């Protein structure tokens, strides 16, 4: 499972061949993948890269997208890249997170939630839940996530959730004093694999920007310790400095079951 | 002259767009177009009879 | 009551007999997903249709299945009606006579699945089905003239006198809406500018039916375009960039009167206008001058009423008598036609009643319906 | 018939910014219409009522302000209402309005109240809106089952024998209240005689007696003939509800008269206020006002 | 054809109309300005039955000034207003009024002597003249009465016009008989 950020994922960019060869081959590695910050009105990207991926076999990935979500003109959708010889979609929904002309939503980006059939595993039912955190908001929208564990409780009756994504989560975007005001991170039912040393930026930074957060007892004895983990596909292909960023500006987080 | 005053200022939004209503434009908008029909009719139908209808293909 | 659909090529009108608007103006398209996947909040979708359709186009192959005026898919068309009755309008088909519309010269095949789809498929109580030209001409109250219906796919001239076409004298011209708009595309990328994004080449419409015109002297302007200070015009772009048009305005529309541009070797509808009043009865030829009626929206272009004026005077006799009536309605004269036949008392025992369907069969659209 | 769902849902919204629609399906509203006509039939078409309770003039559609009118004055059953008609024209929202109201009918048939106004006529309604809101958002043949309901609904009151209310005035022809009683429904309004004058007389300060009325299908009256039909059976002052006043009440005969009309900033082309009468148990008489924006 | 270069009028002008006749959803006026065309007054006030509507009929010999509330080019339909004509307001419509058609009877004797049958014929002499005015000193109506006036003093108010010998006497002419 992956959680990618891929800056200004659109129509541009997947328009140059040579880019479209190298963002073909990390998909591959993966099973499931969530491509997060798709910048594309009429999903002609989506479109595009689904071709490229299915051009041989049509059922090699299926796709789970969401309508354009935003307060404003800047609006994401969610892209769930799936294997479906692998997991099944039983059902979808966008969580209710209210009015927006009320000006109640908790969230600028209403995180899109998945659940999995998965034959193959341990675990037999388990949630994903998306997020794509406003750059200026991280605070406030990290915090309403422990609201989004509960609707799910009663919906599905399932405990066994798996909370992954751009958490935007670093020194200047959670300081070390708010970190005692993150509910999740205080209590023990949450192990954060992703730890506060790791390095999940491209530049010469040294921040844990991206972060895979496991809730639920099923869930959690399924997961091999220590493999999550970045991925340096700059490392493992070779690249330069200046062809990694124009790419994107985060690393793939994956994790092995 | 016991009137309790209520100076109730704005506590909803759009305090102007929910009391004009489109349909006394809606429904005189109708009637314009329904009394077309009629001054159509006194110069339409006179091609809408069995009579002239056969007469077209005919020639 | 009664419903009028009017299936375009470009746009399907939409509404209900009576009313003076079609309710629902939607592009005629319908696309199935290349891919397996589904719309975050929703159960899989095999189709959709009109405005979902264009805006998640990316994922799909689109189909245009009314190419140049004729129907010419059923399997598409029977998911853009079910999609104007269930989804747009909201009625139950059973409740509601329904008026639809055929392009002029409609093949004879053509004619008679429209009739046998309405009443097995859609169990509708009653059909009728009109040549578009004709009910042009009556939303503009006369009986006797000659249309100029120039829509998205293609243009006709229909001559039409006491209320039924004249089958001798219909041209058709393969140059309409999409055309032209594909034309300005190719000219403005000449200037210089780049239309890449999907979002990017569907504006080029917009900016065409906004400031494009039909210039009174051709020759004159085209000399005076880079010249003059107030024939250019800006066009702000959603970003924020402003970008200058300059001949392209008036050299766009005149593709009308000049086809081979595109390299069409067809007459232009100047011509095509005179050549069709040639081919009718020298009875008649001074009452079709005397109503040019111009209809559909590619003829909208501010300044083309003057400019045909000009243009036909030319052609004909020195003494006929020339007018051209250009309705402010005739974006939608199609249509609104079709909803002033529909609410006629008279017109109440010319419906193809669902009794009639079953002893004649579907040939008898031929009888009714002409 | 399960009413309180439909109501909830209805009352949910209340609070939001304004031009939020409510669906309901055409069933249940044709539910709402089904339920609505049975009551109205077995109460008598002049109504006895006892205080407290609340009164309260025209509305013409302007649902936001029904909601926030209950607001302030107390739901049923902690105070009695009744409304004077003129709900269901040139505002957004008649619909939500009348079904509203026909639901709590329901609920409180013995503590919520509705007259008849004269845009509870087809051939009015017709041409003010409601006719055509009900094409747009609905259905014509939802439409003739509304063309059923007004045809029974009940015309005037008389409180404790002494305040008497009715939407628009008094008539010539009125000597004897058994004259009402024997009206009979459903009925149209008629092109004239006592039903149609209830409805659409108005006063003027400046008449004697009797005088041509500006709306045609009726009559103007002077302050000589209000006193006389107040003495004849030892009635004081008359509080009714249809007009458009700046204040949302005005006096013309040396507070002899009150007009209310309860809509404010009316239709979004007048600054006027909006009045509610609030009278308590002692008979007490105090105005309720919405002053302009 | 019309007084002005525009084809519709602009929303908030009040404006005189002709009741032509009274119906159920109230009464249809010609504008008086633009060459009859057809709008409509919006119910006065209140409400009102057609019976007595008779009474609010009286404009037909009066010729009221309305203001307009809607305008649809493409529809084609002019809503109006009666209720919101003040007296003050009122006094101005008369007086435009008056002020208008005085252009109009200069123009209209103009149009007899070249013989126009077209209206699009007669309006490009209108576009030569009175709205050459009218846009150059940007007021509608009062720009070429006011010129009208002072060629009885100042004849050279006709010399940039494009006119030849003949068309310039009959136009100079029409003015004398005022
Ligand atoms: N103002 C305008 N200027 C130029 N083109 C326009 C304008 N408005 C609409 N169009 C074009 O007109 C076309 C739609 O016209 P219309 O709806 O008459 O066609 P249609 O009726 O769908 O097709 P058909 O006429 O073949 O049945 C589209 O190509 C649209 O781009
Ligand atoms: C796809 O994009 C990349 C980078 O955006 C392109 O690589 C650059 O191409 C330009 C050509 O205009 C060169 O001038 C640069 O030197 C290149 N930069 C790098 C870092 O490689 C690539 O050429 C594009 N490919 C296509 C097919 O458009
Ligand atoms: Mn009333």
């Amino acid at each position: 499972i992956a959680a990618f950020n891929i800056r200004t994922f659109g129509e541009t960019k997947m328009s140059n061949a040579t880019l479209a060869s190298y963002i073909v081959r990390i998909v591959r590695r993966y099973d499931i993948v969530l491509i997060q910050e798709v910048r594309d009105s009429h999903l002609v990207a989506v479109g595009k890269l689904l071709d490229y991926l299915n051009q041989d076999d049509p059922n090699t990935y299926h796709y789970v997208v969401s309508e354009p979500l935003g307060r404003n003109s800047y609006k994401e959708r969610y892209l769930f890249l799936f294997r479906p010889n692998k997991v099944s979609v039983l059902d979808t929904y966008q969580y209710d997170d209210g009015c927006e002309s009320c000006g109640n939503d908790s969230f600028s980006r209403e995180p899109a939630v998945v659940k999995f059939s998965s034959h193959s595993t341990k675990v037999k039912e388990f949630a994903i839940v998306a997020l794509h955190s406003a750059p200026s908001d991280a605070v406030a929208e990290i915090n309403s996530l422990y609201d989004v564990y509960l609707d799910v409780q009663q919906k599905w009756h399932l405990n066994d959730v798996m909370l992954m994504g751009d958490f935007n989560a670093d020194c200047s975007y959670v300081t070390s004093s708010q970190w005692s005001s993150i509910r999740l991170r205080t209590s023990s039912t949450f192990q954060w694999l992703i730890p506060d040393s790791a390095d999940t930026t491209a530049t010469s930074t040294n921040c844990a920007y991206d972060r895979i957060v496991v809730a639920g007892s099923l869930l959690q004895s399924s997961v091999v310790p220590g493999s999550a983990a970045p991925f340096d596909f700059q490392a493992a292909y070779g690249l330069s400095n200046e062809m990694a960023l124009a790419i994107s500006d985060h690393y793939p987080v994956e994790v092995t079951l | 002259e016991k009137v309790t005053v209520h100076f109730l200022a704005v506590w909803a939004g759009p305090a102007q767009a929910a009391r004009q209503g489109p349909w006394e434009q809606l429904a005189r908008d109708r009637s314009r177009f329904a009394r077309r029909i009629t001054q159509a009719q006194e110069e339409l139908s006179p091609c809408l009879t069995p009579a002239a209808r056969a007469r077209a293909w005919a020639r | 009551t009664a419903l009028v659909c009017d299936n375009g090529s470009g746009l399907v009108k939409a509404g209900f007999a009576g009313d003076d608007a079609p309710r629902a103006v939607f592009p005629s398209i319908v696309g199935r997903p290349r891919h397996q996947g589904v719309m975050v909040g929703m159960g899989q979708k095999d189709s959709y249709v009109g405005d979902e359709a264009q805006s998640k186009r990316g994922i799909l192959t689109l189909k245009y299945p009314i190419e140049h005026g004729i129907i010419t898919n059923w399997d598409d068309m029977e998911k853009i009606w079910h999609h104007t009755f269930y989804n747009e309008l909201r009625v139950a088909p059973e409740e509601h006579p329904t008026l639809l519309t055929e392009a002029p010269l409609n093949p004879k095949a053509n004619r008679e699945k429209m009739t046998q789809i309405m009443f097995e498929t859609f169990n509708v109580p009653a059909m009728y089905v009109a040549i578009q030209a004709v009910l042009s001409l009556y939303a503009s109250g006369r009986t006797t003239g000659i249309v100029l219906d120039s829509g998205d796919g293609v243009t006709h001239n229909v001559p039409i006198y006491e209320g039924y076409a004249l089958p001798h004298a219909i041209m058709r011209l393969d140059l309409a809406g999409r055309d032209l708009t594909d034309y300005l595309m190719k000219i403005l990328t000449e200037r210089g500018y780049s239309f890449v994004t999907t979002a990017e080449r569907e504006i080029v419409r917009d900016i065409k039916e906004k400031l494009c015109y039909v210039a009174l002297d051709f020759e004159n302007e085209m000399a005076t375009a880079a010249s003059s200070s107030s024939l250019e015009k800006s066009y702000e772009l959603p970003d924020g960039q402003v970008i200058t048009i300059g001949n392209e305005r008036f050299r766009c529309p005149e593709t009308l009167f000049q086809p081979s541009f595109i390299g069409m070797e067809s007459a232009g509808i100047h011509e095509t206008t005179y050549n069709s009043i040639m081919k009718c009865d020298i009875d008649i030829r001074k009452d079709l001058y005397a109503n040019n009626v111009m209809s559909g929206g590619t003829t909208m272009y501010p300044g083309i009423a003057d400019r045909m004026q000009k243009e036909i005077t030319a052609l004909a006799p020195s003494t006929m008598k020339i007018k051209i009536i250009a309705p402010p309605e005739r974006k939608y004269s199609v249509w609104i036609g079709g909803s002033i036949l529909a609410s006629l008392s008279t017109f109440q025992q010319m419906w193809i009643t669902k009794q009639e369907y079953d002893e004649a069969g579907p040939s008898i659209v031929h009888r009714k319906c002409f | 018939l399960n009413l309180d769902s439909i109501i909830g849902r209805l009352l949910e919204v209340q609070g939001s910014r304004p031009g939020k629609n409510v669906q309901l399906t055409e069933n249940e509203i044709r539910g709402l219409c089904l339920k609505s006509r049975e009551i109205f039939l077995s109460q008598p078409i002049l109504l006895e009522l006892e205080a407290p309770l609340k009164i309260c003039g025209a509305i013409h559609g302007q649902y936001y302000d029904l909601l926030r009118l209950f607001e302030y004055g107390g739901f049923p059953p902690e105070s009695n209402y009744l409304f004077l008609g003129d709900y269901v024209d040139r505002g957004k929202q008649s619909l939500e309005t009348i079904c509203l109201l026909l639901a709590y009918k329901i609920k409180y048939p013995e503590n919520f109240f509705l007259l008849r106004g004269n845009h509870e006529c087809a051939s009015i309604n017709r041409i003010y809106g409601f006719y055509d809101e009900c094409k747009r958002r609905y259905n014509i043949k939802l439409w003739k089952t509304f063309t059923d309901c007004f045809n029974c609904l009940p015309i005037a009151a008389i409180v404790d024998e002494k305040i008497f209310c009715c939407h628009g005035g008094l008539s010539p022809d009125l000597q004897s209240m058994e004259q009402i009683r024997r009206i009979m429904r459903p009925t149209d309004v008629p092109d004239q005689g006592l039903l149609c004058d209830l409805l659409w007389s108005d006063p003027d300060k400046d008449v004697q007696g009797w005088g041509e009325n500006d709306r045609g299908v009726s009559f103007t009256f002077g302050a000589e003939v209000v006193a006389k039909f107040l003495h004849k059976h030892d009635l004081d002052l008359i509080c009714r509800a249809h007009q458009v006043v700046e204040d949302g009440y005005e006096f013309f005969a040396k507070r002899q008269l009150v007009t209310l009309f309860s809509a404010p900033n009316y239709c979004g082309e007048f600054d006027n206020a909006g009045a509610m009468m609030s009278v308590d148990e002692t008979l007490m008489c105090s105005f309720q006002i919405l002053k302009p924006a | 054809c019309r007084f002005y270069q525009h084809k519709f009028p602009e929303v908030e002008d009040v404006v005189m109309v002709n009741v032509r006749s009274i119906a159920e959803m109230g009464a249809y006026v010609s504008l008086l300005e633009y060459n009859n065309i057809e709008g409509m007054i919006l119910l006065s006030e209140l409400s009102r039955r057609r019976i007595r509507s008779i009474n609010k009929l009286i404009r037909i010999g009066r010729n009221e000034c309305v203001v307009v509330i809607r305008v649809d080019k493409e529809k084609g339909y002019i809503d109006l207003s009666k209720r919101r004509v003040s007296p003050e307001e009122a006094i101005k419509c008369e007086d435009k009024f008056t002020k208008s058609k005085t252009v109009y009877s200069i123009l209209r004797h103009v149009a007899e002597v070249l013989e126009y049958t077209k209206d699009e014929q007669l309006e490009s002499l209108f576009q030569r003249t009175a709205w050459v005015f009218d846009d150059k000193y940007k007021r509608p109506g009062y720009g070429a009465y006011d010129a009208f006036k002072h060629a009885v003093s100042d004849p050279s108010i006709l010399d940039s016009l494009d006119l030849n010998e003949d068309e310039r006497e009959v136009l100079i002419n029409n003015i004398n008989r005022r």
